[PDB]
């Protein structure tokens, strides 16, 4: 198992120091000689040590989130691919979600004698959204590289800042391919992540 | 050189990376260590609990949240490390340094140095671990900056008894990313899961509110005989439950909203404790359903607003979102940004809608609206309304400019 | 012949079609106008029409309501299953009888559809299926537990 891990280090990545890195643990955990022998023989924390290095990632992010976050990313990824340059906002991501409410709802046959969340509701789940950035500003550069873009950055007072919440134009980091391969199936809204 | 580990739970892993990479010995920890999570995930948390248990090494803590730029990060560490040096070791006749001549990182080592030098006299070669909290929310941050802190101790003589041992704590993943190549070792924060959120807010934020004065009221008014303590812990832990499973999909899984909405709802939903509401759950649901019913994070006939200043605010808006192809002939996008217009045709339009000429009344109003910030201009700073370079645009949503309609009977339903 | 309440569940139902067609600015509709109303009695007629019944249920107005507007567990089956306990549990509720479990929901369904069970071995496969149903709603809390739960209906 030790040399499997060390063949995929050498064909993934030939920086000898990460792998050094990554077996430090291995022996800093070791509690007595049986254990390191056992824990070397098997070699099962390195993996456990590699999905660790992988849990936030886009994946370990999106499998985190709730019910009406997926719900309204789907319909922010709809309008972000119906869209010619990706760009949407949150007055048509809202349209977009009420839209399928009603035709889930449609679908349901009415009996002879699923909630649509208010606006205001909604804005607490697209600050959510917005922080773990799944999506983005439509010309955000982020983190600047040195101390006088810094200077020069926080002095200018971009547009984008002063806009209303609802008017707000972003990007998407998540194409709705992506969500269509990582959300599963058993989903209610999975159905969706096709157009 | 063993450290001992505290049971924190939903961070097992990494407590047990810190176990690793933290010891008495400074042959046997990394240069530069690095965990990273997102908000309400619990790095702040688990470090502190960590060091809490194990007194011995010797920690500093900063936070740059409070520090706004990198020169108080920069004094911040000269001057915590020389009092926590003189805390730990009186004993040795050592000379002050002001933290405030530390204007340059080179200055930093420089002090450290000879901090470092001054207590050369010691027999053991011990660790200090300077800890950051939350590196990358640092207002005044650059990307260069990190590699400054990652690359420092090697410039320290490498003979000096006292051996820095850098402990960073970060929120996003673009920023480890710009620096995956240094192999830093890295602990990794995941978000708590539902089950993880509800226990962990059952377990912290349920004495607390257990025995505040609310309740010291109520139970002497419902003049409650057999109550005991199991039954005060069980009865405050289902409103934990009832606001997460009722909110899950509105905050998310974050513990701070949850703590909010707990707040601002345990009042409410003690009152309606009665006799017969508690050993009955359900009946305490079924009377404070408005409460599980609205988010109630709202802060609190909205705009009272002379006519002259609804009529400007109609046209203002029909400026704002019909193209200028229009205005020759309907009068002789609602979801993107609105566009930019000018005075001339706000005035044109509102002398065509309202049932005025250029009294001063009108300007005046306009004024206020801008001041009311009803209407937005293309300038920041040194307003210059006058200017002809300045342009005009609508502040306002739709769903208050149809209530202003029918408050002046007006039919913008129409035009579009 | 159209019921008299049928009339009152018409109006009813025309008002909530015409709103949907009701375009966003605009008061003008498109898809539903007068002609879609006589079209729902006239749906309506045929539907009655297939049955021995001179007599239009407010049903068979729903029946041409759904068919005009649309314009592991199957699909129908899923969705048939949540109908029926969903107004179970807010008629219980709106009438405040006492509560139910979930296996009373589950035996309470069963009931519903005894003459649909061919054999005592559908009984099984359709018992097991039912509680799938469940879970789903309770996965994605469109059915709330209450702690044996007690289910009620999510905002
Ligand atoms: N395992 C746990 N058990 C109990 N409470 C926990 C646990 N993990 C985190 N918390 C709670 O999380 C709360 C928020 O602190 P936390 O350490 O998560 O902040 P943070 O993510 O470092 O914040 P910031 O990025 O704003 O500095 C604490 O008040 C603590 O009670």
């Amino acid at each position: 198992n030790l040399n499997r891990h060390i063949r995929m280090n050498f064909e993934t990545f030939r920086s000898l120091p990460t792998l050094k890195n990554s077996i430090i643990p291995l022996v800093a955990t070791s509690k007595n000689f049986g254990s390191l022998c056992t824990a070397i023989k098997s070699c099962s924390f390195l993996d456990i040590y590699n999905k660790n290095q992988l849990s936030n990632n886009l994946t370990g992010r999106l499998q985190s989130l709730s019910d009406l976050e997926l719900a309204i990313l789907i319909s922010a990824a709809r309008v972000a691919l119906r869209a010619k340059d990706g760009s949407f906002n949150f007055n048509l991501a809202y349209a977009e979600y009420e839209k399928m409410i009603k035709a889930i709802n449609s679908r349901i046959p009415t009996v002879a004698p699923i909630k649509l969340w208010l606006k205001k509701d909604v804005k607490n789940v697209w600050e959510n959204l917005v922080q773990l950035d799944f999506f983005t500003e439509k010309s955000a550069v982020g983190l600047r590289d040195n101390a006088t873009a810094a200077f020069y950055a926080s002095n200018y007072q971009f547009q984008g800042t002063m806009i209303p919440f609802d008017l707000r134009s972003y990007q998407m980091q998540i194409i709705l391919q992506e969500l269509r391969r990582i959300i599963p199936k058993s989903n209610m809204y999975y159905s969706w992540t096709q157009l | 050189m063993n450290v001992t580990t505290p049971e924190v739970a939903f961070r097992e892993y990494q407590t047990n990376c810190l176990a690793s990479y933290i010891s008495a010995d400074p042959d046997i920890t990394p240069s530069n260590l690095i965990l990273q999570g997102y908000s309400g995930t619990g790095k702040t948390y688990t470090l502190k609990k960590y060091f809490n248990a194990n007194p011995n090494l010797h920690a500093v803590w900063l936070e740059p949240v409070e520090l706004v730029s990198w020169k108080p990060l920069l004094q911040a560490i000269a001057r915590t490390v020389q009092y926590k040096l003189k805390t730990l070791y009186p004993n040795i006749p050592t000379t002050d340094y002001d933290p405030l001549q530390v204007e340059e990182p080179f200055l930093l080592v420089k002090t450290l140095h000879n901090i470092f030098v001054q207590y050369e006299s010691l027999q053991e070669k011990t660790c200090l671990f300077l800890i950051l909290d939350g590196f990358d929310s640092l207002q005044d941050l650059d990307a260069a900056l990190f590699n400054k802190y990652i690359k420092l101790n090697e410039l320290l003589p490498k003979d000096s008894k006292i051996n820095i041992k850098f402990i960073y704590t970060m929120l996003e993943t673009s920023f480890l990313q710009r620096y995956s190549t240094h192999c830093i070792p890295t602990v990794m924060f995941p978000r708590y899961n539902v089950d993880e959120v509800s226990t962990i807010l059952v377990m912290s934020r349920c004495g607390e509110l257990m025995e505040d004065s609310c309740l010291r009221k109520r139970i002497i008014e419902e003049q409650i005989t057999d109550c005991t303590d199991d039954q005060f812990q069980n009865v405050a832990a289902n409103f934990i439950h009832l606001i997460v499973q009722a909110f899950h999909s509105y905050t998310g899984n974050d513990i701070f909203a949850l703590n909010d909405l707990i707040d601002f709802k345990w009042p409410k939903y003690v009152s309606r404790i009665t006799k017969e509401n508690i050993f009955e759950p359900l009946a305490l649901y079924k009377s404070a359903i408005k409460l599980f019913l609205s988010t109630d994070d709202n802060l609190s006939q909205t705009y009272d607003l002379s006519i002259i200043s609804k009529y400007l605010l109609i046209a203002s808006y029909i400026c704002s979102y019909l193209e200028p192809r229009y205005d020759a002939s309907i009068f002789s996008p609602r979801y993107l940004q609105p566009s930019l217009f000018a005075i001339e045709r706000l005035l044109a339009i509102f002398q065509a809608i309202f049932p005025m000429k250029a009294n001063i009344e009108v300007f005046q109003n306009l004024s206020e609206l801008h001041t009311l910030k009803l209407i937005a201009t293309t300038m920041n700073k040194n307003i210059d309304y006058l200017s002809p370079k300045v342009r005009w645009k609508v502040n306002v949503p739709w769903e208050i400019i149809k209530e202003i309609s029918e408050s002046v009977h007006f039919n913008i339903s129409d035009y579009f | 012949i159209l019921t008299k309440e049928a009339r009152s569940y018409l109006v009813e139902k025309y008002k909530e079609l015409r709103k949907d067609d009701a375009q966003g600015f605009s008061r003008s509709s498109y898809r539903i106008t007068v002609r879609q109303l006589e079209s729902m009695i006239r749906l309506s007629e045929a539907i009655a029409r297939a049955n021995c019944v001179d007599e239009i249920t407010p049903s068979f107005i729903a029946e041409a309501y759904d068919l005009l507007r649309q314009s592991t567990v199957t699909y129908d089956k899923y969705v048939s299953m949540m109908n029926m306990i969903v107004r179970k549990i807010a008629e219980v509720d709106r009438e405040g009888a006492e509560e139910l479990t979930a296996v009373d929901i589950v035996d309470w369904y069963l009931l519903q559809k005894e003459n649909d069970l061919g054999s005592l071995a559908e009984y099984w496969e359709e018992r097991r299926l039912a509680f799938k149903v469940i879970k789903r709603l309770v996965k994605d809390r469109i059915l709330m537990e209450i702690h044996k739960t007690v289910y009620v209906i999510h905002p």
